[PDB]
């Protein structure tokens, strides 16, 4: 009982001390200036962090296999080459045509199966494509389709996925031409946030059993069709919801935002802060994250009260947890 | 264990004084900066 | 709301974040189709 | 002969020496339960689930192979008496 | 610039609007 | 949008373009339609 | 031209299209001899 | 025709003949 008595006394003393430490931490955090100081200190700590060894964060389309990933890389390169001279209206027409072709392929299972089957030679595929829709789509659309089918895809679904990807790229390119890339990025992130906040709406929109036109109309009437919604973001979201094959609506919107930022070469960093940051703090955070990860990063803030201070950054599968609440939890569990 | 219990009660009552200081120190560690309180 | 519905007869689906504390993923848990369910 | 000095010393040494350095850490998410998605670089490994629970990483391209564990929880990778070696209540074991 | 009331009204309106395989009111999401 | 129903004929031509089988598993061989199920016939890539 | 572990349980490795070597040929360039570690023929 | 049988309209999959 002797050593047990010392154990009981130590446990009680430590428990009381840590409870009072939690009280003091919460009291100190009450001051917003304390929050700013904690954020600044965590940033200071970040400056000392070593640059990431895995410069290849990727994860935008990691689900793709090697063969389909290479095919999609070639397809996006071809689209980038083609879209240079095309105009905004031409880009809209291209995006609409590609979305229509994607839904057509999704509807016609046999046609997609035949047109996505890998083969050493592609001439039969090109002939089939031309016979089917030589006239129904413009020259650029037909060229993109022939390039897409020339490559090989691990699974037939990857073909429709690639066509949808190209449509999204066309819409993003027309947004870029107007110089509104940042606006569409912000609108897409906001739409993802609101969809996450209303899981019922996402679940309603995230079923393909019901007609696509009805779901698009619902999206327009509820969320997309509002005075402040950017037109490019509206079109992108409507197209994405139209072409849904079991992916959750909020997940699809987040993927759209990630792809949009990727086109600029940046990477999305979801910083969860206790309270709002300052412009200087935001710039410092962007710089440190960019240098540590080796690529420019766009930062998305998620103000969360219970964080209690600091930041909690997450890029890809990697998380940097500077939250004060985490420190308190560690202290609680770190008792002898 | 009654005598041991007596020492335990007396010593915990006595240590109930300095405990406050410890708390402050712990806060300083998790705040990352010295907290006077 | 935050109340699930019967998917399979029982596999009950819940809105994300409302999953009751066997989880099958995609917010389903194992405990007429579509009837309202609460936890 | 209880040395109140010793009891004070243990806790003050713990508090003064307290340190939790933030580290770039790889996280996955429980998808069902308990398969874990993510954790791309997990070894064939000890994983931490919320509440301090410990599990062992069956690796597949999709997903990796006691407080409550729920779908969506965050799982951390450790990069490496009950069978875990923790005492079960004579105190800590050096 | 989004109101949850508008979302609720729109989704309820749509639900009213559009409201062994089949036999939904009769066992899983696919078939009896 | 766009719609088409004559596609049924078009695809025929494509499949009519092509017998040689290719080993996919090891052993299963895809192809040899006139030669054991739809997917395949009961070193990978060999002809 | 080098593979990369895909599944570990029996290690399912994946190789480029033309560099497939290894107790079985699962097809789609996968053979069945940390995920993602490179494997050389 | 026979698949392993296919009829015009599980899914009718109840070679090439």
């Amino acid at each position: 009982m002797r050593q047990q008595l010392i154990r009981q006394l130590r446990t009680g003393l430590g428990a009381e001390a840590v409870n009072k430490a939690a009280e003091i931490v919460r009291a100190h955090v009450a001051d917003p200036q304390a929050q700013s100081a904690t954020v600044d200190r965590f940033l200071s700590e970040l400056e000392q962090m070593a640059p990431s060894s895995v410069v290849i964060d990727t994860a935008a389309t990691s689900r793709l296999r090697a063969a389909s990933r290479q095919s999609l890389a070639a397809l996006v390169e071809k689209f980038d080459s083609v879209a240079g001279g095309l105009d905004a209206d031409g880009l809209t027409n291209l995006a609409d045509e590609l979305a229509s072709v994607a839904k057509l392929l999704l509807s016609e299972t046999a046609l997609n199966k035949h047109l996505a089957e890998p083969t050493d030679d592609s001439a039969p595929k090109v002939r089939l494509l031309e016979r089917l829709l030589s006239d129904k789509v413009s020259a650029t659309t037909l060229d993109l389709l022939r390039t897409a089918v020339s490559n090989r895809w691990s699974t037939e679904s990857n073909l429709i996925d690639a066509v949808e990807h190209t449509a999204r790229l066309a819409l993003l390119k027309r947004a870029e031409i107007a110089g509104e890339v940042d606006e569409v990025e912000e609108q897409l992130f906001r739409f993802g946030r609101v969809l996450d906040a209303e899981p019922r709406l996402s679940a309603l929109l995230s079923d393909y059993t019901t007609p696509a036109e009805g779901r698009v109309a619902l999206l327009d009437k509820a969320l997309t069709g509002r005075p402040g919604v950017n037109q490019t973001a509206a079109a992108l979201l409507s197209q994405t919801v139209g072409l849904l094959r079991g992916e959750r609506a909020d997940e699809a919107v987040i993927d759209l935002a990630e792809l949009a930022v990727s086109r600029r070469g940046e990477v999305v960093a979801h910083v969860s802060a206790a309270a709002e940051l300052s412009d200087a703090q935001r710039t410092r955070l962007t710089e440190v994250l960019s240098r540590i990860y080796g690529r420019p990063v766009s930062v998305q803030l998620h103000v969360d009260p219970e964080l209690l201070g600091g930041l909690s950054i997450t890029v890809g599968d990697e998380v940097i947890d500077g939250s004060i609440a985490s420190r308190l939890a560690a202290a609680q569990t770190g008792l002898p | 264990d009654q005598q041991l219990s007596a020492q335990g009660d007396q010593v915990r009552s006595g240590l109930e004084s300095s405990v406050d200081g410890l708390s402050a120190k712990l806060a300083s560690r998790i705040l990352g900066v010295d907290v006077n309180s | 709301k935050t109340a699930g519905r019967v998917v399979r007869i029982v596999d009950v689906e819940f809105p994300r974040g409302s999953v009751p504390e066997q989880h099958l993923g995609d917010s389903l848990v194992r405990c007429v189709r579509g009837v309202e369910v609460t936890d | 002969t209880i040395s109140a000095a010793d009891i004070e010393g243990a806790i003050e040494d713990y508090v003064s020496s307290f340190s939790a350095d933030t580290e770039r850490e790889e996280i996955g998410t429980v998808i069902d339960a308990a398969h874990v998605e993510g954790l791309p670089s997990v070894m064939t490994e000890l994983l931490e689930f919320p509440g301090g629970v410990l599990g062992v990483a069956n690796l597949d391209e999709h997903s990796v192979g006691f407080e409550k564990i729920e779908e969506g929880q965050q799982v951390k990778r450790t990069g490496e008496v009950n069978p875990l070696g923790q005492p079960i209540g004579q105190g800590d074991i050096a």
